[PDB]
């Protein structure tokens, strides 16, 4: 049947353009359908980006991209097409190609995540989340790992060399207006075992061959 | 351009149970809407047009109504796979638009969070900036504010916030809140507090910590 599969780069510098194209096997590129670009940004709503329909060739845009957008058709290869110019760092989001057909979008590609920024392969600085010493009162004690400024993603974070998997969070990614990514990893134990128990959380970044261990110590006072 | 909205943010639902969310749009539209279900990953699955129309290959478990304002998406004897992210979507006019969603959670008892505040590390600081951070532990359900204020003054701007997923074993949600500041910025003030609100605290609760006291 009717297949869209999305394909594009990675990863735009800022002020470049961004180009993307949907092949679409099943159904010819022809058809009055209208051919969709929608986009989803880190925690927002999908939103609307764009269309041109098969058979009329009519294309329909959203008002703040009209100066920076075009969508096409290529009917050789059954492919339409994105291109958006001038793209900054709110162009990152996964996109969607999508066929809208009278009264809903019924075929959808897999996204393409297309991340903004200028950064080039770097490996994380490891900082420690040590429990202050206030914060141990009532017996349960948090610590954890901030891994900052690295790309591309991802990273794996382990504590105790994966002995220590209860508690666990390990946070998603955020990419920060700096176009490097940040996630923390927290570990709640019991207080008690602060003075007893070593703990080490275990950072690996293969895109820049890093591997560092940070061992969080605990606040003391007196 | 037509705003939607939808309501609740997020729905606590047991399998078998029967659940309705909440579209609303900021204009008359008739019955040009449709829904849609996003999973982790995935690409968003159409399930209803025209307002109350069963899209091809989507269980009948899957109803909706509504006509100009106001509509519904039903889910009747909910499944382990509906546990998912709901959209609503206008098609009565061009800026074609999506509500904000509407996720349906494993139902458990309400937790509140605990709160955990980090000052910046030493070796960080002598990087040449610092990160805050305020955790949220282990709380349901999942909506929850955290705001930061610097000697009482409510920060804006600076912060960015990331939330697990529902917890596979115990059904509870994270959330890590990191204040970035440069160094600079930071050694001018004492009192770095995050507040937290959430439906499982009677008023919202503070941590802090002082610079420079253990």
């Amino acid at each position: 049947q009717v297949q869209l599969q999305e394909s594009g780069p990675a990863v735009v510098q800022p002020s470049e353009t961004l180009s993307l194209t949907c092949a679409v096997s099943g159904g010819s590129i022809s058809g009055g359908y209208g051919w969709t670009w929608i986009r989803q940004a880190p925690g927002k709503a999908l939103e609307w980006i764009g269309n041109i329909y098969g058979h009329s060739g009519s294309t329909n845009y959203k008002s703040s991209l009209k100066r920076r957008l075009t969508i096409s058709t290529d009917t050789s290869k059954n492919q339409f097409s994105l291109k958006l110019t001038s793209v900054t760092a709110a162009d990152t989001a996964v996109y969607y190609c999508a066929r809208w057909s009278t009264a809903d979008f019924d075929y959808w590609g897999q996204g393409v995540l297309v991340t903004v920024s200028s950064a080039s392969t770097k490996g994380p600085s490891v900082f420690p989340l040590a429990p202050s010493s206030k914060s141990t009162s009532g017996g349960t004690a948090a610590l954890g790992c901030l891994v900052k400024d690295y790309f591309p993603e991802p990273v794996t974070v382990s504590w105790n060399s994966g002995a220590l998997t209860s508690g666990v969070h390990t946070f998603p990614a955020v990419l920060q207006s700096s176009g490097l990514y940040s996630l923390s990893s927290v570990v709640t134990v019991p207080s008690s075992s602060l003075g007893t128990q070593t703990y080490i959380c275990n950072v690996n970044h293969k895109p820049s061959n890093t591997k560092v261990d940070k061992r969080v110590e605990p606040k003391s006072c007196d | 351009d037509i705003v939607m909205t939808q309501s609740p943010s997020s729905l606590s639902a047991s399998v078998g149970d029967t659940v309705t969310i909440t579209c609303r749009a900021s204009q008359d539209i008739t019955n040009d809407l449709a829904w849609y279900q996003q999973k982790p990953g995935k690409a968003p699955k159409a399930l209803i047009y025209y307002a109350s129309n069963l899209e091809s290959g989507v269980p009948s478990r899957f109803s909706g109504s509504g006509a100009g304002t106001d509509f519904t998406l039903t889910i009747s004897s909910l499944q382990p796979e509906d546990f998912a992210l709901y959209y609503c979507q206008q098609h009565n006019n061009y800026p074609l638009t999506f509500g904000p969603g509407t996720k349906v959670d494993i139902k458990r008892t309400v937790a509140a969070p605990s709160v955990f505040i980090f000052p910046p590390s030493d070796e960080q600081l002598k990087s040449g900036t610092a990160s805050v951070v305020c955790l949220l532990n282990n709380f349901y359900p999942r909506e929850a504010k955290v705001q930061w204020k610097v000697d009482n003054a409510l920060q804006s701007g600076n912060s960015q916030e990331s939330v697990t997923e529902q917890d596979s074993k115990d059904s509870t949600y994270s959330l890590s809140s990191t204040l970035t500041l440069s160094k600079a910025d930071y050694e001018k003030h004492k009192v770095y507090a995050c507040e937290v609100t959430h439906q499982g605290l009677s008023s919202p609760v503070t941590k802090s910590f002082n610079r420079g006291e253990c």
